[PDB]
RNA sequence: GCGCGUGGGCCCCUCCUGGUAAGCAGGACGGGCGAGGCGGGACGAUCCGGACGCCGGGCCAGGGUGCGCCGCCGGGGCCCG
């Protein structure tokens, strides 16, 4: 009953989809200390988006 | 305005063809003369002159599209052979030579003579323009696409493809894979080495292609 | 009365496609129906089966809809209609409609002769008067 | 037979013409297509496509957004393929030249009360088929609630609200719930 | 397969080498790993804590995060049709630096540096395109000292 | 079938900056088979694969056919039993022609194809040196035998639509 | 984005487990049939070729060429298929 024949042909029908650009550069799982300091550096001089 | 460009361009291309027909004709003669002379000189010095290994090959697909494993399908697609009795010009690089071994059962290849190049381009040769198959009936439509490559005429084309010259890639892509008549094929399942027809045939690809062109 | 010259009319298939097993049963009328069986010899298209309807059998566009006389056909049921049909028309002919009575057909034919539009069925329903 | 199923990636489908019964929209599309067939200006091709799109892909742009977007350039003529709508929040409205497919009557009144003409695409073809001094603008396409419900609400990386009442605790309160 | 624990089928891969048993060399801890650098993850059996799973062994990836005791590595894993980034936290011992991009860095240095060296001397730009082997040239070879060869009989 | 002599060498390396040239006499149908056989022999006898080697020449040899000379071929056939050895003796005008006769008997008598047989040696034997009776019988100066196949002359009955008025005599 | 069918599969290779072993029972790379006409293999859903609009030429794959039944001869060897 168990069988995986035709699984690879089915996967390669239009597959090998890459993960996505947001995934490669993300703030997920990163060191919380790194994230906090990054926000302070951004919040000054040109990068600051604060009004 | 357009009339001047067509009268001016046509003459320039026609001059390139008559002037370089003699120029290339001597260059082909030069190749035979250089090899023949060195062979004899080497024999005089008691050495054997090896000739240069082929820079270009004529690859013809001899099997069909049913039952091809996925790797073999991809390699054929890149070689632009997608149909039986179809023939393409492919450069010889370790990449191309090591890929063609993988697909040897479905193809037969060998270095092409300049009469084979001329009779393939002239009679069965077509152009990929805007992804259309436009027949090559004149040196003028060759000029518009390969104008940057300095190749301005059909004889100029045969030289670049025969010599795997600087403007080879652009020129082989410009040539729509040749669709040829049915292959003779003594045996489709065994290599020419076994007396069949698959794989390298060397000089004999000029004889095999003669009936198909 | 004489058609424009035109090109040879080539019909790809002379005989009408007939539905599978039309001969075996009266209930199965000759009208074409697509072969639909799971194990239909026709759907498979095995050797010795009846031919299958394909767009390929299509007539040349210029000859499509053209009748053997060389003119095409535009039906007319009245005289007003015939003057509209022939207006600027050297490529068409008019079959009088079946419904048109013998009395009215005389008007259509007499106008057609003046108009110059050919009538395919000019001899239909001709038996003097009542 | 030829192997055309290796490096060929199938045929995509796109809206070549508007499916709108409105003959004036259909006429403008043919006109902006005819202009771009002659002069290949990007603005004219893009307008032709934006006229073709569906209501869902043609979101409204309010006078407030147009004010912010054209703040840098008063001279440039704004172009919106969707209808323009009034902002009751924007008590004072600038002077703008806008070619919209339709204007809400309140917006038309406010823009013209501020001295700015409410142009139409018929006027745009007549004055600037080229699009010199013209900016093409679009409404936030994902403004519809339908666009925030799309997805699977329930998987851990969802950030999508459940579709319906719900009113229970399994999954509703944390991944550890369930 | 009737059992699927974390360490199933790991008898040989998670095993230490012929003469590598003991504790990891202090170079691993001293080594500096920077953000985005290519690392290669090979599980070390001795250091059980913070071990990667067997799939992420042999996989090469980029450091998404640099933390205290452990780093975070993203490697692309193929599941069915899609290839999805797996962000994993691995102890320093399991992760080592990668020389996968080293070739490009060597070529990139020579690419710019040779071009400048020739810039002072011969004007034609040096070709910087790797050609794949290519065929053979004229090549003359002496025959005078040739050896005749004949097949030997099946002695048995 | 065509008598080619091939010259080939190991690809030049830093260890072997002048590799050793090896010559072979390969009787083959075509140059492509001849160079394949040359590489097969070099692989076993000299450990050189084609991938690590270059053939420098494969020259066709043409031999005159003025007179019949006896020729001897020592070969190592392979039957389903395993590899063996065999000496043959063929009277033919040219070595390539004699080798063709050699391959056809080994096909009929011992059921071995071209690729099964390996030719250890070919040579020209004298009228004195003949070792086998068949070559010896015709080697002698005077040889008169009645026509071996007089009946073969029915090759004409094929075309005569086979309706001769009388049944032909031989 | 929006759905539909499907969720009994089976063969030919190649490596298998297992059973004494099967047109046997389970696995796997690929291909095939399923859902692929057509020619051949006498006959065979899967074998060898070829994978299909409707056609008129030509070419020719695989398999063959006494006669059924389209199409062959020539040479070397072998011989109570």
């Amino acid at each position: 009953n168990h069988t995986s024949k035709n699984q690879n042909r089915k996967d390669h029908r239009n597959g090998i989809k890459k993960p996505k650009k947001s995934a490669y550069t993300s703030h997920k799982g990163m060191c919380p200390k790194y994230l906090r300091n990054l926000r302070r550096s951004r919040a000054n001089d040109p990068r600051q988006s604060l009004r | 305005e357009r009339a001047t460009e067509k009268e001016k361009r046509a003459a320039l291309v026609k001059d390139h063809a008559v002037k370089s027909a003699q120029v290339y004709a001597r260059y082909y003669i030069d190749l035979v003369e250089s090899e023949k002379k060195a062979r004899e000189n080497a024999l005089k010095n008691n050495q054997l002159y090896v000739p240069d290994e082929p820079k270009v090959y004529l690859v013809v697909r001899i099997r069909g599209i049913v039952g091809v494993a996925p790797k073999v399908r991809t390699i054929l697609s890149l070689l632009r052979l997608r149909q039986i009795n179809n023939a393409v010009f492919m450069r010889c690089n370790k990449a191309t030579l090591n890929a063609l071994r993988i697909v040897d059962h479905y193809v037969t290849y060998g270095e092409p003579t300049v009469e084979t190049i001329r009779n393939l381009i002239y009679k069965r040769g077509f152009a990929k323009v805007n992804g259309q198959r436009i027949p090559i009936v004149d040196n003028n439509l060759i000029d518009e696409q390969l104008s940057k490559h300095n190749i301005l005429c059909a004889e100029d084309l045969v030289h670049e493809i025969f010599t795997c010259g600087s403007s080879f890639k652009e020129a082989n892509n410009f040539l729509w894979p040749f669709q040829l008549n049915s292959a003779a094929l003594k045996d489709k399942r065994n290599n020419f080495a076994e007396g069949g027809d698959f794989g390298y045939r060397g000089k004999y690809i000029n004889e095999f292609v003669a009936r198909m062109i | 009365i004489h058609p424009l010259p035109h090109k040879i009319i080539i019909k790809k298939r002379k005989n009408k496609f007939i539905r599978f097993q039309s001969e075996r049963f009266v209930r199965v009328k000759p009208s074409w129906r697509k072969p639909r069986g799971i194990d239909s010899p026709m759907r498979h298209q095995y050797r010795g089966q009846r031919p299958m309807v394909s767009i390929g059998y299509g007539s040349d566009k210029e000859t499509r809809f053209m009748l053997p006389c060389g003119f095409f056909k535009h039906r007319i049921s009245t005289v007003h209609e015939l003057k509209t049909l022939f207006m600027n028309n050297k490529t068409h002919a008019a079959q009088i409609a079946h419904g048109v009575s013998a009395r009215s057909r005389k008007q259509i034919l007499e106008e057609a002769k003046k108009m110059g539009v050919r009538v395919l069925n000019a001899d239909a329903k001709l038996r003097k008067e009542e | 037979g030829i192997d055309l199923k290796t490096g060929i990636k199938k045929r995509k489908v796109e809206r070549k013409e508007p499916k709108s019964p409105n003959p004036y929209i259909r006429l403008l599309h043919n006109a902006f297509k005819v202009v771009y067939e002659n002069t290949g200006e990007d603005f004219t091709k893009v307008l032709t496509k934006r006229l073709c799109l569906s209501k869902t892909n043609r979101p409204v742009l309010s006078v407030s957004r147009l004010a912010h977007l054209m703040h840098k350039r008063e001279d440039k003529i704004a172009v919106v393929a969707s209808t323009v709508t009034n902002d009751e929040r924007l008590v004072t409205i600038p002077r703008m030249t806008i070619c919209a497919l339709k204007f809400s009557a309140t917006a038309r009144s406010r823009i013209e009360k501020a001295g700015g003409r409410c142009m139409s695409f018929d006027e745009l073809l007549a004055e600037k088929p080229t699009g010199d001094n013209c900016v093409l603008l679009q409404g936030r396409r994902s403004c519809r609630a339908v666009c925030k419900k799309f997805g699977s609400p329930g998987r851990p990386n969802s950030h999508v609200k459940p579709k319906g009442e719900h009113k229970g605790r399994r999954g509703a309160r944390g991944r550890h719930s369930w | 397969t009737h059992s699927q624990g974390y360490r199933c089928k790991t008898r040989y891969c998670f095993a230490r080498k012929f003469r590598r048993h003991g504790m990891a060399n202090l170079t691993t801890y001293n080594r500096v790993y920077k953000l985005g650098q290519y690392v290669n993850i090979k599980v070390n059996g001795a250091y059980h804590k913070g071990m990667p799973h067997r799939y992420y062994n042999g996989r090469t990836g980029t450091i998404f995060n640099i933390g205290p005791r452990a780093l975070g590595v993203q490697i692309q894993k193929r599941v069915r049709g899609r290839i999805m980034l797996k962000r994993i936290n691995v102890r320093l011992e399991h992760v080592h630096p990668s020389d996968c991009r080293k070739n490009h860095l060597e070529r990139v240095a020579a690419n710019d540096a040779a071009r400048r060296l020739a810039k002072e001397t011969g004007q034609p730009v040096p070709c910087l395109k790797r050609q794949n082997a290519l065929p053979r040239a004229a090549h003359v070879v002496s025959i005078a000292s040739a050896i005749d060869i004949t097949p030997l009989k099946y002695d048995g | 079938m065509q008598k080619y002599i091939v010259y080939g060498r190991r690809l030049p390396s830093e260890k072997f900056p002048e590799p050793e040239v090896f010559r072979m006499t390969i009787y083959a149908p075509n140059e492509i088979v001849a160079k394949s056989r040359f590489w097969y022999h070099l692989k076993s006898l000299k450990k050189i694969k084609r991938t690590h080697g270059e053939i420098l020449d494969c020259q066709h040899i043409e031999e005159n056919g003025d007179f019949v000379k006896n020729f001897g071929v020592l070969l190592r056939y392979r039957s389903r039993v395993g590899q063996h050895n065999m000496y043959r003796e063929v009277r033919e005008t040219t070595s390539a022609r004699a080798m063709d006769k050699v391959y056809s008997e080994m096909a009929g008598q011992c059921r071995a194809r071209y690729h099964d047989i390996q030719i250890i040696n070919v040579k020209e034997v004298a009228d004195e040196d003949v070792r086998r009776e068949k070559v010896a019988m015709f080697t002698q100066k005077g040889v008169r035998f009645p026509h071996p196949c007089p009946y073969v002359h029915v090759k004409r009955a094929a075309r005569t639509a086979r309706f001769q008025d009388r049944a032909p005599h031989v």
